[PDB]
């Protein structure tokens, strides 16, 4: 009745310290649609990130882009902090490039 | 365009 | 090449918390073009790609009016289907429709869609005919009895056949620019040592459009399927999507792996190896 949602987290273009960017967070293959997604900036969250409009995939499972310009650097750490009913607890996954 | 068609379950 | 128009309703209730949310969001081939939220402020079918915004206040009013109209439907939709599965008011439930049209090259109508699930299981189904259905259990059964009452499949079909391929033709002229341009993979291999013995190497995709693609790996020319780690396709925000294949090999064997690319924008299927 109920799916968890697969994470990923990762840059709009590649990767570059000083260079403007977007840091993203992709929700997908979970069911129901209720979900709760933040972005941390060194474990803060990040205010203002917007996300794309509700849709699903062919097998029912719905999937949200969140995104927010970001500037990355040697020291700052991102990450993406996922909570949802198939979640006990919220799920971090840290940015990896 | 969106579909205009009955379908009431 | 081929080219499709989806439209995807998610109605969810939430009882205790007001009338069940309805979203609709419209989709020529990946590119999303229209959306409409019930929760909105001021709720409106609004545009979501440059080359739907010339359409007139008639186009924008009557998408909105039916948006509106369907929203009340499908809340309905979700009472009926609480009654016929023998659910009580408390809980929150969810029908998704996916519905619309495939065409071929020549713009014709290679095939149309209208299918619905309820709590993320297939309810009822338009069959590739456009005149029967195929219900998923008896509850939508008896939607189906129904529906073949009121011919409704004829309706469909007359949809599908007609305006859906017709106004996926005007979107598709209207956004030939974007719609109409396939962008190619930038690809390339990558090589990480996770031991003395073994090192990941991870062929990259990146930057194009459409999403279909298919990206795989290969140890002396056999396919590496079930030992290959594929990411899902996700998109970059750019109108793009990006996706990745990982396999785990020997050291010192790195040159026995290729990894094979295809996709739309290519004239010819792509094959790449780790450059040291």
């Amino acid at each position: 009745i109920q799916r968890t949602p697969k994470i990923q987290v990762y840059s709009r273009h590649p990767a570059e310290n000083g260079k403007s960017n977007f840091l993203n967070c992709y929700v997908s293959g979970f069911h129901p649609s209720d979900i709760e997604v933040d972005l941390l900036k060194n474990g803060e969250r990040i205010e203002k990130v917007e996300h794309s409009d509700l849709s699903f995939s062919k097998d029912w499972s719905f999937y949200l882009l969140y995104y927010t310009e970001f500037t990355p650097t040697e020291k700052d750490e991102y990450a993406c902090r996922v909570n949802h009913v198939t979640l006990s607890q919220p799920k971090i996954v840290k940015w990896d490039r | 365009l969106t579909v205009q068609v009955a379908r009431v379950y | 090449g081929s080219h499709s128009m989806r439209y995807f309703y998610t109605a969810m209730s939430r009882p205790g918390r007001g009338e069940p949310r309805f979203i609709a969001v419209g989709y020529v081939d990946d590119t999303q073009f229209v959306r409409f939220d019930s929760d909105a402020a001021s709720p409106r079918m609004a545009p979501r790609a440059p080359w739907i915004e010339q359409e007139g206040p008639e186009y924008w009013d009557g998408e909105t009016r039916n948006m509106k109209a369907s929203a009340q439907t499908y809340r309905e939709n979700l009472r009926i289907a609480l009654r016929y599965y023998n659910q009580s008011e408390a809980g929150s439930h969810i029908i998704q429709v996916m519905y619309g049209c495939d065409v071929g090259p020549d713009g014709r109508l290679l095939r149309g869609h209208d299918q619905s699930a309820y709590d993320g299981k297939d309810y009822i189904a338009l069959n590739e005919d456009l005149s029967s259905w195929t219900a998923a259990d008896t509850a939508a059964q008896i939607t189906q009895r129904k529906w073949e009452a009121a011919r409704v499949a004829e309706q469909l079909r007359a949809y599908l056949e007609g305006l859906c391929v017709e106004w996926l033709r005007r979107y598709l002229e209207n956004g030939k620019e974007t719609l109409q341009r396939a962008d190619p993979p930038k690809t390339h291999v990558t090589h990480h040592p996770i031991s003395d013995h073994e090192a990941t190497l991870r062929c990259w995709a990146l930057g194009f459009y459409p999403a279909e693609i298919t990206l795989t790996w290969q140890r002396d020319g056999e396919d590496q399927t079930q030992d290959t780690e594929l990411v899902e396709t996700r998109p970059a925000g750019d109108r793009t999507f990006q996706k990745w294949a990982a396999v785990v090999v020997p050291s010192g064997e790195e040159q026995r792996y290729t990894c094979h690319v295809q996709h739309e924008g290519l004239p010819k299927p792509l094959t790449l190896r780790w450059e040291p």
